[PDB]
DNA sequence: CAGGATGTATATATCTGACACGTGCCTGGAGACTAGGGAGTAATCCCCTTGGCGGTTAAAACGCGGGGGACAGCGCGTACGTGCGTTTAAGCGGTGCTAGAGCTGTCTACGACCAATTGAGCGGCCTCGGCACCGGGATTCTCCA
DNA sequence: TGGAGAATCCCGGTGCCGAGGCCGCTCAATTGGTCGTAGACAGCTCTAGCACCGCTTAAACGCACGTACGCGCTGTCCCCCGCGTTTTAACCGCCAAGGGGATTACTCCCTAGTCTCCAGGCACGTGTCAGATATATACATCCTG
C-alpha cells in the first residue's frame, strides 16, 4: 500500500541533521523515500534469495548482514 | 502500431501491435506471419531480452521500433547437455579451484550453460555494435560500446575496464552553444 | 516573544544527534515498509527482529552517508541548502 | 540599417568574372569525417528543420556540415546548407567612396546564415605569383585572403556575389571557417540586427604588404583612420 | 597449549581448523594460524586500547559501540582498512562544516 | 619442441561467435578480453557458490548453489534468461 | 597585395572538436616512454633493480588513462552542476572525497 | 540443549584486560569485535587463498598469510603486524 | 623528477576524453597529484606480489591481480 | 621567347601484418566401479514470531509569520582557448648482451591423516555495580534592545 | 553590550538488568606415529628486457591576442524555519497460539579416488586479405640561352 509514507517529514529531518545539512528543499523528502525504497528493494532482494536458498521461511538477521556484506555496506554486530 | 521485427538473417517483418499487447502475443504474432515456435523466439530491444509476460508498454516500445529476434537452440558430456562450452574443464576448475569439498554433479551443466549464455549475450550485442559501423572484425571499441550501452551488462560490468575501448560518446547538453 | 534565528536551532539539532547513537526512524513504520517490500517477493515472510534492526541500522547508515555527500555538493556549489539534484550527483559520482 | 540606401550586376558594377557556385578551386583540406548522427528531424514535409539552424544538434554546434543523403535526417537536414544553397537576399549597391556594397534586401534575423566566399584557393608561391601579376598589371582592389595560414583564396578571377565588401572598425557580419565534403571553406554571417538596405561590411583584419592603403571610411570614433590588423608585413 | 607457547591470546587451534574446514587451500602450513592469530591480536588490541582511551575520556569504563566506532574513525590506517564498514549503534564524527557555522 | 600447454575459452568464445553471426570475427585481443570475462564471470559465481555453501554448513556445490549465486549476480532479465538456460541444461543433460 | 587574415575559430569549437574525435578513437592518450619513466621511478621507492614487462606497462597505462578520464567524467559533471564550466581543484577534490578515495 | 556457537569473545576479553586494566566491555561491542575478527580472518584468508593459486601454489604457509597482511594493511599497521607475525613465528619455532 | 613527465597537453586530452570543456591552469598539478597516489597504490601492490612470487619482474598477471584488488578489474592481459 | 628537366597530384600494382584453416601430439577428460559420508526425510520439540489490547504521551501534522538565502541580472577583468612558429624528445627500426623466467630432476621435510585423551571453552545461573534516568541548580549560549 | 531566557551540562540518588564469574560437561584441541606428494633447490635453456644509437618528425612549448566566462555585487521574492497547538499512532507491557528452526534417527545415493583408454584441444605452419607504400604518369614551374 501507501506505507512508504510512514518514513515522515520530520525523521528524514533527522537523519539529514545527523549528515549534517542545515536547510532542506521540500523536494528531498520525496527523493529520499524514492531512494531509500530503491536501495532496501534491492537489499531485501538479496535477503530473500539467501532465504529461499537456506530453505527457511524468515529472514534471519543473517542473511541481511551477508546481502549487505555482497554490496560492500558491510554490518557489524548481528 | 506499427512496428518491425529482424532476423539474424536479416529478413524483417511488420507487425500490427499495441502498447497494451504482451510479449507473449508479438511471439504468437511472428509465429502466425513467420511460422517460427514461440518457445524458440527470443526478443531483444533497447539491449533487454523481452519478457513474456510483460507488455510492449513495460518497455516504451513505440512505432516503427525494432526488436531482434533471435533463436534459442533447443538441443563429449557438452554435446549431452547442447553446449558449446566446456563442462569437464568447468567440472576440473570447481575441483581443483578451491571452492568447496565437493561439486555436485549438476553444477558444471548448470554453471557452463550460464557463462555461454552470457557469453553469447556480449558477443551479439558486440557484433551488432561492429555491423552498425560497417566493420566485420569484433575490436575491444565493439565491446565497450556492447558493455556500456545495455544498461543491465553496465550494471554487472560497472566496475571494470576494457583494455583499448575508451568510453562511450556522451556530450553533455550544456556544453552545447546556446540560443 | 523570544525567537531563534533561522538556523541556529538546526545547528543545535546537528550536535544533538551527532552526539547520540539511536535510530532516527520509526520502528513500526519502518517495519511496515520492509514488510511491504518483501511481499512482492515471497508471500508470508517472516522476519526476525534482529534482522529487522539490521535493515533500520545499514538504511540509517546508508542515507547519512548519501546527505553528508550531498551536503558537500551543496556547499561546493555556494549554497547551504540540499536540493534533489545533488541527491542525483551524489548518487551518480557513487555509481549508481 | 540603411546607411548603403539602382542595384549593380556583378559581371555602375564591379570587373567582370565568372559567376561560379561549386567547387572550382586550385587542387583541393580539412580531413574530418563527419559520421551520421541520430538527430530527431521533427521533419516530413518541413515543419521544422531536421538538424535545426538554431536547435541543439551536434553537427551544427561545431561548424560541421552533414553531406547531402548519408545523415539520418535524410534531405531536411537545415545543417547541409552548403551544398543546398540557403543564402540570405544582398545586392549590389554603388557607393562613390565605399566601393560596392552587399546591400541587405530582406531584414535580416541575427546569427543565421548570410553568404559564403567562394572563388580559387591555392598555394603561397602561385599565390606570390598572383600577387605579382596582379600588382604589376594595376589594379586597386585586392582579394588575397587565406583561408587557412597556408593556403589563400581569391575570388576576383572566378568568384560570387562575396566580393562587394570592405572593413569596418564596427563589424556587422563576420567570416567564420566551416568544413563540407573534408573541403574548408569560409561563411559570413550576422551577429547583429540587420535591417534591408545597409551593406554587410566586417573586419577583413589585413596585414597588407603595402604602405598606403585606402582610408577607412567608417567615420566612426572606433577607427584609427586605417584598418588595423595584426602584424606589419 | 600452542597458544601458551607463542605467546598469543588468540587461539592458534581455532584458526588453524577455521583454515582447514576453511576451504582456503589443500594443505595449510604449521606456521600460518600462528601468524595469523598473532594479526588478528594485532588488530584487536589496537583497536581495543582506542576505544578504552576514548571511553576514558568520555568518562566510562564500559566500552559501547560509539566508542568502537570513534576509534575507528579517529584511526586514518583503520579508517582506510574499514572504508566500507558500518558499526552498528555507531553514530557519526562531530564534524560541522566551516561555512554553516555563524559569522 | 613447442614452449607450454597453456589453456583458454578462445575456441569456445570463437564457437559461440560462430554459432550467433557465422560471418563476424573476433580480433586476437577482444579474444584476450573475452577470456578475461569468462573467467572473471566464472570466479565471481564459484566465490558466491561457496559463500553460499559456507554459510549455510554445506560442503557440496550443488546446481542449487550455482542458481542462487546466479540470481543474486545478474540483474534482472539477465538472472530470468539465465536460470533458464542453466534449467534447460541440467534437464536435457541428467535425463539423457 | 597583403594577407587578409579572417577571424578564427571561437573558444570552445576547436575543444568540442576534439572532444568528439577522442570520443569516437581508442589509442593511448599519454606518451608510453615518459609514462615508463614515471612508472620505474614510482617503483624505484619499493625495490632496487626492478625490471617490467611491456605488458605491464602497458595494463598501467590503460588502468591509469581509465581512472583519469573516469575522474574527470565526475568532475565534470560536478563541475555542470556548479553553473560553471571550467574545472577547478576544488572539483576534483569534492570528486574523490564522494568516491571514498580521501 | 543448545548447538555450540563459537566465539572470540574470551580472547577479545583477555586482549582487553592485557592493555586496558581496569576497563569493561558490553555485549553488543564484543558482537561487533567478534564479527570484526571473523571478517578480517575471511578476507586475510581469502587473500591468501587466492594469493596461493595466482601462483599455483597448493599450500598456504607463512609466506602467503605475510604477504596478504601487507596487502591489506596500509602503513604503520602492516609494519607492525609484520613485526609481530615474524616475532610469532619465530618463538613458536623455538 | 619525472612526473612532470605527463605533459599538459596530454592531460588536456585526457579530460578531453572525459568531456570537459575548459580547464583551469592549476588542475594540472593536482592531476599528477592524483596520478602520483594512483599508481603509488597499484605499483606498490604489484611489486609485493613479485617479492612473494620470488621474481625480479613485474608482470601483466601481477598488475591486473592488484587492479582486482582495488576494486579496478582489468580485461585483456589475462 | 623557348622546350627540357623538375616538382606535384593521381591512380596503381604491390608489400605488410593480422586473421582463418590444416597438421601432429599429449594429457586431461570420459567411462567404469567401488566405498563412505553428507545429506535427504520423517519426527518431535519449543523458542520467539505474530497478533491483540490498552493506556501514555511524544512526535508528527498543520498552520502562520517572517527573514535570509536562492536565483537572476549586470558588470567587469583576467585567464584560458586558439593559433603560429620554434624546438625536442617520442617513436621506430636496428643492434647487442645477459638477466632471469620457465621448465626439469631429485630429494626431503612437512603436513595430511588417524586414534587416544583431556582440559579449554561453552551453556546455565547467579550476583552486584555501572549506567540509565531524574531532579535540582549551575553554567553557557543566544538575541534584542 | 548586557540582561533575560532557553537549552544544555553537571552532580548526586535510585533501581535494574546485564557483565562477569563459576560449575559441570563434551567434543574439539593436542600429542604421537605413519606416510606421501608439494615444494625447495640446483641447473640449464632461451626469450625478452634493457641499453645504445641514428634518424625522422609530431607533438610540446612559449608567446601573442582576444573574448567569454568566472566572480562579486545587488535586488527580489518566496520558501522553509521556528514555534505553537492539536492529533494520531508509536511504544511498552502483557498474553496467547502456534509456526517453523533446530535437533535427532537412520538410510541411501551421490561423489572422491582409482584405473583404463583415446581423441579434443593446443602449438605450429600455411594461405589470404584490409590497409599502407613505392611507383609509373599527367600537368604546372623553373631554367638557362
Ligand atoms: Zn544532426
Ligand atoms: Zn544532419
Ligand atoms: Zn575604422
Amino acid at each position: 500500500r501507501d506505507n512508504i509514507q510512514g518514513i515522515t517529514k520530520p525523521a528524514i529531518r533527522r537523519l539529514a541533521r545527523r549528515g549534517g545539512v542545515k536547510r532542506i528543499s521540500g523536494l528531498i523528502y520525496e527523493e529520499t523515500r524514492g531512494v531509500l525504497k530503491v536501495f532496501l528493494e534491492n537489499v531485501i532482494r538479496d535477503a530473500v534469495t539467501y532465504t529461499e536458498h537456506a530453505k527457511r521461511k524468515t529472514v534471519t538477521a543473517m542473511d541481511v548482514v551477508y546481502a549487505l556484506k555482497r554490496q560492500g555496506r558491510t554490518l557489524y554486530g548481528f | 502500431m506499427q512496428i518491425f521485427v529482424k532476423t539474424l538473417t536479416g529478413k524483417t517483418i511488420t507487425l500490427e501491435v499495441e502498447s497494451s499487447d504482451t510479449i507473449d502475443n508479438v511471439k504468437s504474432k511472428i509465429q502466425d506471419k513467420e511460422g517460427i515456435p514461440p518457445d524458440q523466439q527470443r526478443l531483444i530491444f533497447a539491449g533487454k531480452q523481452l519478457e513474456d509476460g510483460r507488455t510492449l508498454s513495460d518497455y516504451n516500445i513505440q512505432k516503427e521500433s525494432t526488436l531482434h529476434l533471435v533463436l534459442r537452440l533447443r538441443g563429449g558430456r557438452s554435446s549431452r547437455a547442447g553446449l558449446q562450452f566446456p563442462v569437464g574443464r568447468v567440472h576440473r576448475l570447481l575441483r581443483k579451484g578451491n571452492y568447496a569439498e565437493r561439486v555436485g554433479a549438476g553444477a558444471p551443466v548448470y554453471l557452463a550453460a550460464v557463462l555461454e549464455y552470457l557469453t553469447a549475450e556480449i558477443l551479439e550485442l558486440a557484433g551488432n555494435a561492429a555491423r552498425d559501423n560497417k566493420k566485420t572484425r569484433i575490436i575491444p571499441r565493439h565491446l565497450q560500446l556492447a558493455v556500456r550501452n545495455d544498461e543491465e551488462l553496465n550494471k554487472l560490468l560497472g566496475r571494470v575496464t576494457i583494455a583499448q575501448g575508451g568510453v562511450l560518446p556522451n556530450i553533455q547538453s550544456v556544453l552545447l552553444p546556446k540560443k | 516573544p523570544h525567537r531563534y534565528r533561522p538556523g541556529t536551532v538546526a545547528l543545535r539539532e546537528i550536535r544533538r544527534y551527532q552526539k547520540s547513537t539511536e535510530l532516527l526512524i520509526r520502528k513500526l513504520p519502518f517495519q511496515r515498509l520492509v514488510r511491504e517490500i518483501a511481499q512482492d517477493f515471497k508471500t508470508d515472510l517472516r522476519f526476525q527482529s534482529s534482522a529487522v534492526m539490521a535493515l533500520q541500522e545499514a538504511s540509517e547508515a546508508y542515507l547519512v552517508a548519501l546527505f553528508e555527500d550531498t551536503n558537500l555538493c551543496a556547499i561546493h556549489a555556494k549554497r547551504v541548502t540540499i536540493m534533489p539534484k545533488d541527491i542525483q550527483l551524489a548518487r551518480r559520482i557513487r555509481g549508481e | 540599417s540603411s546607411k548603403l540606401p539602382p542595384p549593380q550586376l556583378f559581371n555602375e558594377a564591379c570587373r567582370t568574372f565568372q559567376v561560379i557556385s561549386d567547387c572550382l578551386y586550385g587542387s583541393r583540406s580539412s580531413d574530418h569525417d563527419a559520421l551520421d548522427c541520430d538527430c530527431a528531424e521533427d521533419w516530413r514535409d518541413g515543419k521544422n528543420h531536421a538538424c535545426g539552424e538554431d536547435s541543439d544538434c551536434i553537427n551544427r554546434a561545431t561548424k560541421i556540415e552533414c553531406v547531402i543523403g548519408d545523415c539520418n535526417c535524410g534531405e531536411g537536414c537545415q545543417n547541409q546548407r552548403f551544398q543546398r544553397k540557403q543564402y540570405a537576399k544582398v545586392s549590389v549597391i554603388k557607393t562613390e567612396k565605399k566601393g560596392y556594397g552587399l546591400r541587405a534586401d530582406t531584414d535580416l534575423q541575427p546569427n543565421d546564415f548570410i553568404y559564403e566566399y567562394v572563388g580559387e584557393v591555392i598555394n603561397e608561391p602561385t599565390f606570390r605569383s598572383r600577387m605579382l601579376k596582379y600588382d604589376k598589371e594595376g589594379i586597386k582592389h585586392f582579394y588575397f585572403m587565406s583561408l587557412t595560414k597556408n593556403e589563400f583564396v581569391d575570388a576576383t578571377k572566378k568568384g560570387n556575389l562575396g566580393r562587394f565588401c570592405n572593413h569596418s572598425c564596427n563589424p556587422n557580419c563576420y567570416v567564420d571557417k566551416w568544413v563540407v565534403g573534408d573541403k574548408l571553406r569560409m561563411g559570413i554571417f550576422a551577429a547583429r540586427y540587420i535591417k534591408a538596405g545597409e551593406e554587410l561590411v566586417f573586419n577583413y583584419n589585413v596585414d597588407r604588404y603595402g604602405a598606403d592603403p585606402q582610408p577607412c571610411y567608417c567615420g566612426e570614433p572606433n577607427c584609427v583612420g586605417f584598418i588595423g590588423g595584426k602584424t606589419q608585413t | 597449549g600452542r597458544s601458551s607457547r607463542a605467546g598469543l591470546q588468540f587461539p592458534v587451534g581455532r584458526v588453524h581448523r577455521l583454515l582447514r574446514k576453511g576451504n582456503y587451500a589443500e594443505r595449510v602450513g604449521a606456521g600460518a594460524p600462528v601468524y595469523l592469530a598473532a594479526v588478528l591480536e594485532y588488530l584487536t588490541a589496537e583497536i581495543l586500547e582506542l576505544a578504552g582511551n576514548a571511553a576514558r575520556d568520555n568518562k566510562k569504563t564500559r566500552i559501547i559501540p560509539r566508542h568502537l566506532q570513534l576509534a575507528v574513525r579517529n584511526d586514518e590506517e583503520l579508517n582506510k582498512l574499514l572504508g566500507r564498514v558500518t558499526i552498528a549503534q555507531g553514530g557519526v564524527l562531530p564534524n560541522i562544516q566551516s561555512v554553516l557555522l555563524p559569522k | 619442441r613447442r614452449k607450454t600447454r597453456k589453456e583458454s575459452y578462445a575456441i569456445y568464445v570463437y564457437k559461440v561467435l560462430k554459432q550467433v553471426h557465422p560471418d563476424t570475427g573476433i580480433s586476437s585481443k577482444a579474444m584476450s578480453i573475452m577470456n578475461s570475462f569468462v573467467n572473471d564471470v566464472f570466479e565471481r559465481i564459484a566465490g558466491e557458490a561457496s559463500r553460499l555453501a559456507h554459510y549455510n554448513k554445506r560442503s557440496t556445490i550443488t546446481s542449487r548453489e550455482i542458481q542462487t549465486a546466479v540470481r543474486l549476480l545478474l540483474p534482472g532479465e539477465l538472472a530470468k534468461h539465465a536460470v533458464s538456460e542453466g534449467t534447460k541444461a541440467v534437464t536435457k543433460y541428467t535425463s539423457a
